[PDB]
């Protein structure tokens, strides 16, 4: 029972990131694969997701893009790649994206 | 021969590790680095001075207890003997005398450390 | 099978090791040590990144100058740094360590730890948010990503 | 073929030491409400290799106050013995069948202390000497009860051989008749390894690192891996003596499987305990082992001397 | 005295148990009916060869063959 | 909350407390990040009569 | 969550299972599909040397049965 | 009022049940098993660890991090070289030199902040009567060089031109509480 | 390893605070009291503000006082967390640190919301507080306080009834009441010995005397009784926070006297008098009539006091900080007599030592 439902959630997580290539992309450049709603995508390619069922520090997150002003950011990412429009939101200073 | 083989293999593994630890990395040696560590400041003396021992009596006692253990270890064989009453009696006497010595030390405060 | 390519990949490996395993030193002087702790706390798990506080300089790889550096303490700091084995990095945490900070014009403060030791990264704040200190740790990780030592040896 | 068997016994033990450091970190993290390494690799399966490679890439230290000979010998010996204690172990078939395997274990373990002693003395630093003397006290404390516990257990096995315990437990664990001795042996193995609550030889809160304080990357790695190997070794000893895997001569693989399960359980318990408790004071360890464990140990030794007699249950000599 | 034993069982039960087990180890052999069998078993084991004797013709109590019904039987050990 | 009726029982027994009712994490039981605007009040010395600083 | 720990535990479990199975299979492969004979007392060693000698090749695990008494 | 923490102990009454309970506690290690159980419970809880730098720690509009000089919506600078910010800056981190701009307005030529002296106290933005100097939310501005942390007028102006979309909203939120 | 003498060599963190302060104004000097004891900040701000208000002869308003008490008790909880957990770490137990710092982070969030800083909030100021509470903060404080007791219970389960913690903290570092008074102890170092003294019931300094709470008292002046006193003081801080939440009055937050506390922005930008007063308070400051006070509060470490001398100027002529920890550390050689190294660690811990106030 319960294990069946948690395993189905895990299968949704594994399969709900594009395919295998995207799953591995996210797992190896973000170290987490949990799935959440999409809020927006900035001109720099950074995607912003939301899942309010998680706890406070984990209900909003980002997937930094691979290229930002000529810097290959597939591996080398930093929090400074977040524009201000989304800074005030991601840092939970506002409930309004 | 196989025990020798295994143990020498382990010697060689350890020594290889130490060799490649002492000859692979880049070094930059100077006195302030190679000097002893005493929490940021300079030692007031050498560590080769008498470091008093407060459990010396307990260590001395540990010697004799180790010997009593050496005398207790042949029991697995002593129990295969026809004279079983003698083995039983001697083992009981040995352990009892050991415990009595320990109790005398305890009471006379030998197991407690000099302060 | 070019030796230059092989050396670049080997250096990538060297830096990956020295980077994903950064053992700092339990060296906290003032308030900023509290944010250091908080960066060791659940919300920001250091070990998650491979970071581990070892108390002996002979085992550490980086030292975070987490607070004010007085003239009575500078000799000990330089001694500890000297005792850390190369490769050794340094991180200045706060405004006291960078330039003396709120005590810059005092008679018992060195106006910057960069006078006593060489500093790789400066983390501003009074105190720096533990998130900021983590940002600095990762900035250091990248700086290490860009050491290119064996390429230099091969070019010599 | 024997060298291939040496490899199949050695390289997995080192991989297991590495992933034991991993499991230690992750278990302690989740107990501390944190994750533990998940960045370096998938769920952190590369952090140990990173640490080891980084250490063997660092500048080692050849201080000015040290006796370099012992300073270098001690870690060699530590690692050597940590790897040599694994040879006479039946899983269920050992690489070296010794009749006096228990005594080999005892002697090699009592010898591994001289690595700490000589390291701390050579280093020629006060904290190193303190760690060395604390190791002296710790050994003087636990070594008395170790052998008597072990003898009292073996008096139903019939020999010091590690392969007769398998036929002894063929029907029922040795924990039921000897769970007091099992508890005392567990804590004494906890002490033999200088492991919490008995992490006094390297007590970071009193002695910055103890005998390691002057040691650097490579030799320090040797010390550390020797520690984390002896951990698994003592867990395997507990689970070969007091816990008995299923031995069916046509199925030794099941024996190895259950042995591994129990060893993992006991090691995870070691980590649990490190996470759950404060640290002793090294006089209280002596007082414990000499006032609560030694009297009871003698009483139980006499009890197990008599039990085979008034039960007619004397074991056989082969 | 009961109060002393009681406050010891509360305070220092380890020594109480130690003395009790000491006494039981010393006593139970005097109590059991299976104590006599230890030496009998350790004697029944043929760690050496049973050197035979010369048939002088005056050994009626001694057997001419293992399966000859004479000598010590081990039934007491076959069903014990 | 993500727990599944069995881990919850296990940890409540191990700890001896009803943890599920008291969690170390904040699940929507917290004030929002976007509050309405306030209208702060004023103190007593905001009058227009019998307010001379020589008295107060 | 806590189940993020099973990878390391499984790796170490495999690594701790390998030694025993390897020793057993190698003993079988080297001692003629049999368990390595244990010599705890001199009698067993005598038996093994007898077997070594009678076996055409000096190896104790080549068992010679009733095919070799006529 | 007061209470006792370790004087609760009253006169001694002892039974066989109490003695046996204390004996089991001393022999089976009851109280330690409970700590083991607590640590176990924590193993099966959700860790509070966030996945930085992807998901980040919360903050509030009042957060005072990196400094920036703002402008009026027309593009004109808000600073008028009144020098309250450097008059109160308790670290003496601000440095100002004013001069009549060609159009005659009162403006600065120098406006420097040693961010190695700033204690990030906020006095400058509560002293500024034109809401020009602010302490923005950005805290991820570490450097590899000490010199980079000595901001001038151009750096602060660029920061203002970089974060205005956030600074202005946080102000709009917090300016009634002041 | 038996100790025969302890010679504490403080001064590795002296900074000249008491001189820079002379070179600053009062507001311009407030943050030093945050930077002094960096785990009990608001209490130091509160002592400084109370002294300056005494010298000014003004009374902060009710709401500001209630907020001061609220955050003072929150800081008591912070500091007792830090003390107990570093004590344990230095003794071996490491998990309580991680369990309770997740709560310290939430209280830092409270700080940040109300001030903008997590740690050094120059929030408590002469006249009250800089800025009113933001909507929705008391609810979160309630949600935190309704659960914190459970974490205290977990920690106590790890420590209180554990024979190892006891063997490490029992009969260790004993202090007699008369020796404590003489050596100049204050707070837990005084109560654990059985002395009935608390500057919140005696010499109250805020709405204390409007809020009920119990003082925990020890019998054996050992590290164990002090640890228990600290745990129970945290529980009583919860008891106090409950009342501060339920009964918090409406009104203003800073004295309605714009020659001490600056005026609001909207009034500065339309009123001439308020603009003048803002300009002057933020460039020159407020002149303080001459005199000298010694104001002391019950900081979580003990009696924290400031002797503040004033000319008729905007800058203090002399400001000494009396730190709880100076005398506590001076008493180490005595409390360590007949003990070992690990015991000396335990004793360093049971004093709740911070050196920003000792060396300052
Ligand atoms: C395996 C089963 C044991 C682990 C488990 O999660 O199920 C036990 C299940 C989960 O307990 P829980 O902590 O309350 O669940 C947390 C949330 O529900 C977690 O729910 P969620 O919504 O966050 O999504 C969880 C999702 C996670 O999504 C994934 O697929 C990632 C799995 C991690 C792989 C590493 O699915 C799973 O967790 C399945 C776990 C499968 C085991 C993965 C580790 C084995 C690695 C193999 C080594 C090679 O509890 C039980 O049913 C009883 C325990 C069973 C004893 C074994
Ligand atoms: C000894 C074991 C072998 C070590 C293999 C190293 C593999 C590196 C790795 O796992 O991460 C990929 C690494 C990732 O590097 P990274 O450090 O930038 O990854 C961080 C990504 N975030 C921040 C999102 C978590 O890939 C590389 O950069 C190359 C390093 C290894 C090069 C060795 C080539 C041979
Ligand atoms: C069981 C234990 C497993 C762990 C051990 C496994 C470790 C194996 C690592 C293999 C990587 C091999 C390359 C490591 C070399 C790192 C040494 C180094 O950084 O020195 C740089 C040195 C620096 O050379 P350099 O000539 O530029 O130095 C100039 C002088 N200084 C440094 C003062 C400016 O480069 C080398 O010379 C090493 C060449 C690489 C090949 C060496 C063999
Ligand atoms: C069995 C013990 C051997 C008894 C016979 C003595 C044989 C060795 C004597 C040679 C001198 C060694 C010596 O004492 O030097 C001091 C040194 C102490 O260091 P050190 O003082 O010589 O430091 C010298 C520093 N350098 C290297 C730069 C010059 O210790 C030793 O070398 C001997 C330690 C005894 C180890 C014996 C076991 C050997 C294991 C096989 C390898
Ligand atoms: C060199 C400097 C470093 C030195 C440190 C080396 C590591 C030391 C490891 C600790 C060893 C201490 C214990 C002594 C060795 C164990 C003896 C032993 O187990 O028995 C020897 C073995 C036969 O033993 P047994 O089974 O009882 O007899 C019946 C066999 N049918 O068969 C034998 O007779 C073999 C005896 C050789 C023992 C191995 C010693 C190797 C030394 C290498 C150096
Ligand atoms: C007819 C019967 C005949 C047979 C005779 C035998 C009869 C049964 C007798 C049963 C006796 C009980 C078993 C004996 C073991 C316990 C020994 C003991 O009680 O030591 C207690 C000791 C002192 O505790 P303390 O509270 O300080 O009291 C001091 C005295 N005033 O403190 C201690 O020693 C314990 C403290 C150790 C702390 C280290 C961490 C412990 C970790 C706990 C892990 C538990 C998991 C066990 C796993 C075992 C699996 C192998
Ligand atoms: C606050 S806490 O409770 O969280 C606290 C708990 C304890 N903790 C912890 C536990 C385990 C390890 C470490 C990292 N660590 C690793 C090494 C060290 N490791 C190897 C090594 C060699 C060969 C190996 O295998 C192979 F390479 F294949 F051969 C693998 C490894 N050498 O050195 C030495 C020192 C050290 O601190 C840290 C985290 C923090
Ligand atoms: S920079 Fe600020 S927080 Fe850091 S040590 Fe200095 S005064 Fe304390
Ligand atoms: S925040 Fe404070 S210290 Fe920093 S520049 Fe502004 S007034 Fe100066
Ligand atoms: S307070 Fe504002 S307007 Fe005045 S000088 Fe400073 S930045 Fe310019």
């Amino acid at each position: 029972m319960e294990l069946v439902e948690v395993l189905k959630r895990g299968v949704q997580q594994v399969t709900g990131h594009g395919g295998l290539r995207g799953l591995l992309r996210v797992f190896f450049r973000a170290n987490d694969i949990r799935i959440g709603t999409l809020v927006g995508e900035d001109k720099y390619g950074n995607k912003y997701y939301e899942d309010n069922k998680q706890f406070f520090g984990r209900h909003r997150w980002v997937i930094y893009t691979t290229e930002m002003n000529g810097k290959n950011t597939f591996w080398d990412v930093d929090g400074s790649m977040v524009p201000p429009e989304w800074h005030r939101w991601l840092h939970c200073m506002t409930d309004d994206p | 021969m196989n025990l020798y083989t295994v143990i020498f293999i382990n010697i060689l593994l350890s020594l290889t590790l130490i060799l490649v630890a002492f000859w692979l990395p880049q070094m930059n040696l100077y006195s302030e680095k190679a000097n002893p560590y005493e929490c940021g400041f300079d030692p007031t003396s050498s560590a080769r001075l008498p470091f008093s021992m407060k459990f010396f009596l307990v260590a001395i006692t540990f010697l004799l207890f180790d010997l009593e253990i050496a005398l207790l270890l042949p029991l697995p064989w002593a129990i295969q003997t026809i004279k079983t009453s003698t083995m039983m009696i001697m083992a009981f006497i040995l352990v009892t005398i050991l415990s009595l010595g320990l109790a005398y030390e305890w009471t006379q405060k030998g197991l407690e450390w000099t302060e | 099978s070019r030796a230059e390519y092989v050396v670049t990949k080997l250096d990538d490996l060297i830096n990956w090791a020295r980077r994903s395993s950064l053992w700092p030193m339990t060296f906290g002087l003032a308030c900023c040590a509290v944010e250091m702790m908080h960066m060791a706390a659940p919300r920001y798990d250091m070990d998650r990144f491979g970071v581990v506080f070892r108390a002996s300089p002979r085992q550490a790889d980086v030292m975070i100058v987490a607070g004010t550096l007085t003239n009575k303490m500078a000799p000990a700091l330089r001694k500890v740094y000297d005792q850390m084995p190369e490769p050794r990095y340094v991180v200045s945490m706060g405004s006291c360590a960078n330039g003396g900070g709120y005590y810059h014009y005092s008679y018992s403060v060195v106006r910057g730890c960069d006078r006593i030791v060489p500093v790789d990264i400066y983390v501003p704040g009074c105190p720096p948010t533990a998130e900021a200190l983590l940002y600095g740790i990762l900035q250091l990780q990248r700086k290490i990503k860009r050491e290119q030592k064996l390429k230099i040896w091969y070019r010599r | 073929m024997f060298f291939i068997n040496i490899l199949t016994l050695l390289v997995p033990i080192l991989i297991a030491m590495a992933f034991l450091t991993l499991v230690e970190r992750k278990i302690l993290g989740y107990m501390q409400l944190r994750k533990g390494p998940n960045i370096v690799g998938p769920y952190g399966i590369l952090q140990p290799f990173a640490d080891a490679m980084k250490l063997f890439m660092k500048e080692p230290m050849r201080p000015l106050t040290t006796s370099m000979s012992l300073f270098i010998i001690a870690p060699t010996l530590s690692l050597t013995l940590a790897l040599s204690l694994w040879v006479p172990l039946p899983m269920p078939h050992p690489l070296i069948n010794l009749n006096l395997g228990i005594l080999f274990i005892l002697a090699t373990s009592s010898l591994s202390v001289y690595s700490i002693l000589w390291s701390g003395w050579a280093s020629n630093s006060k904290y190193s000497l303190f760690g060395a003397l604390r190791a002296v006290a710790q050994t003087i404390s636990y070594e008395v009860t170790m052998a008597i516990i072990l003898l009292s257990v073996l008096l139903m096995n019939g020999s010091y051989s590690l392969q007769t315990l398998i036929t002894t437990q063929e029907h029922m664990w040795l924990l039921l008749p000897a769970w007091p001795m099992a508890m005392m042996w567990f804590i004494s193995t906890l002490a033999e390894t200088n492991r919490a609550p008995f992490d006094l030889t390297e007590g970071e809160s009193e002695l910055v690192s103890g005998f390691n304080v002057e040691y650097a990357a490579g030799p320090f790695a040797l010390f550390f891996m020797a520690e984390y190997t002896n951990i698994i070794l003592m867990n395997a000893l507990t689970t070969i003596i007091f816990l008995g895997p299923l031995y069916y001569i046509n199925l030794p693989e099941l024996y190895s499987t259950n042995f591994m399960m129990e060893a993992l359980l006991l090691s995870s318990t070691f980590l649990w305990i490190r996470a759950s408790y404060p640290r002793f004071r090294y006089d209280q360890l002596m007082h414990l082992l000499w006032k609560n464990f030694l009297p009871l140990t003698l009483a139980l030794c006499m009890w197990h001397i008599s039990l085979p007699i008034f039960t007619a249950g004397v074991p056989p000599y082969m | 005295i009961s109060a002393f034993l009681k406050n010891a069982w509360a305070k220092e039960p380890v020594l109480v148990v130690s003395f009790s087990v000491w006494g039981l180890a010393i006593i139970m052999p005097m109590i059991s009916p299976y104590t006599k069998y230890a030496s009998m078993i350790n004697k029944a084991t043929p760690y050496n060869y049973p050197v035979p004797v010369r048939d002088d013709g005056n050994m009626p109590d001694v057997p001419s063959h293992p399966q000859d019904p004479l000598g010590p039987s081990l039934d007491w050990l076959k069903n014990l | 909350a993500s727990a599944t009726r069995v881990i919850q029982k296990l940890r409540n027994w191990a700890s001896g407390q009803d943890l599920q009712a008291k969690l170390q994490l904040r699940y929507q039981e917290i004030a929002k990040r976007t509050q309405p605007p306030p209208k702060l009040p004023v103190g007593p010395s905001h009058k227009l009569s019998n307010n001379y600083y020589c008295t107060r | 969550m806590w189940f993020e720990i099973l990878p390391g535990l499984a790796i170490m479990g495999v690594c701790l299972v390998i030694p025993g199975v390897s020793t057993a299979y190698i003993h079988k492969f080297t001692n003629g599909g049999k368990e390595k004979r244990v010599a705890r007392v001199q009698y067993q060693w005598y038996l093994m040397e007898r077997d070594r000698r009678i076996s055409g090749v000096n190896r104790y695990y080549v068992s010679k049965g009733l095919e070799n008494i006529d | 009022t007061y209470k006792y923490v370790n004087k609760k102990e009253q006169e001694s009454e002892v039974d066989m049940k109490s003695a046996t309970d204390n004996a089991a506690r001393i022999l089976m290690w009851t109280e330690l098993i409970r700590g083991l159980g607590m640590t176990l419970s924590y193993l099966f809880r959700e860790p509070a660890t966030i996945n930085y730098p992807f998901e980040k720690g919360p903050l509030s509009p009042r957060f005072r991090g990196e400094h920036a000089l703002r402008r009026y919506p027309s593009g004109e600078e808000r600073c008028i070289a009144c020098k309250l910010c450097e008059a109160i800056c308790p670290a003496q981190a601000i440095t100002i030199e004013a001069e009549p701009r060609a159009d005659g307005s009162r403006r600065t030529t120098r406006y420097d902040i040693d961010m190695t002296k700033c204690i990030y106290c906020g006095f400058c933005q509560e002293a500024c009567p034109v809401d020009a100097i602010v302490e923005g939310p950005n805290f991820e501005f570490s450097t590899e060089t000490h010199e980079e942390l000595l901001y001038n007028k151009e750096k602060l102006l660029n920061n203002g031109d970089k974060w205005e979309a956030e600074i202005a909203a946080n102000i709009q939120a917090d300016y009634l509480y002041r | 390893e038996m100790v025969r003498k302890c010679d504490p060599h403080i001064g590795l963190l002296h900074r000249g605070t008491e001189k820079l302060i002379e070179y600053k104004t009062y507001l311009q000097a407030l943050p030093y009291f945050d930077r002094l004891d960096y785990v009990s900040m608001m209490c130091n701000e509160q002592a400084y503000s109370i002294a300056v208000e005494k010298l000014l002869n003004i009374q902060p308003p009710p709401r500001a006082q209630w907020i001061r008490v609220l955050f003072g008790e929150i800081t008591r909880i912070l500091n007792h967390i830090m003390a107990v957990t570093t004590h344990a770490l230095d003794i071996g137990a490491m998990t309580p640190f991680f369990w309770m710092f997740e709560e310290r982070e939430k209280m830092f969030e409270f700080y940040e919301r109300v001030s903008g800083a997590r740690m050094h909030a120059a929030y408590i100021r002469p006249g009250g507080v800089h800025q009113d509470l933001p909507l929705g903060l008391l609810d979160d404080i309630y949600e935190f306080s309704k659960n914190f007791s459970l974490r205290i219970d977990e920690v106590e389960e790890m420590l209180t009834n554990n024979r190892i913690w006891r063997n490490r903290t029992v009969d260790i570092g004993v202090v007699t009441a008369e020796d404590a008074l003489n050596y100049g102890f204050s707070g837990v170092m005084l109560r654990g010995s059985g002395i009935q003294w608390d500057l919140r019931k005696t010499q109250p300094y805020d709405v204390y005397d409007q809020v009920e709470f119990d003082v925990p008292i020890g019998s054996r002046g050992d590290c164990y009784d002090r640890y228990l006193c600290r745990v129970e003081e945290m529980r009583q801080s919860l008891r106090i926070i409950e009342q501060c939440l339920n009964k918090m009055p409406p009104g203003e937050i800073k004295v309605d006297d714009a020659k001490v506390s600056p005026p609001k922005r909207a009034e500065m930008k339309t009123s001439m008098e308020s603009l003048i007063h803002h300009f002057k308070l933020y460039t020159e400051g407020y002149q303080v009539p001459p005199g000298a006070t010694y104001t002391a509060i019950e900081a979580p470490k003990g009696e924290f006091g400031v002797y503040l001398v004033s000319d008729g100027s905007s800058r203090p002529y002399r400001c000494k900080i009396k730190a709880p920890g100076f005398a506590h550390l001076a008493g180490l050689d005595k409390m360590s007599k007949g003990h070992m190294l690990a015991d000396v660690v335990a004793i360093i811990g049971t004093q709740d030592i911070v050196f920003g106030e000792i060396d300052r």
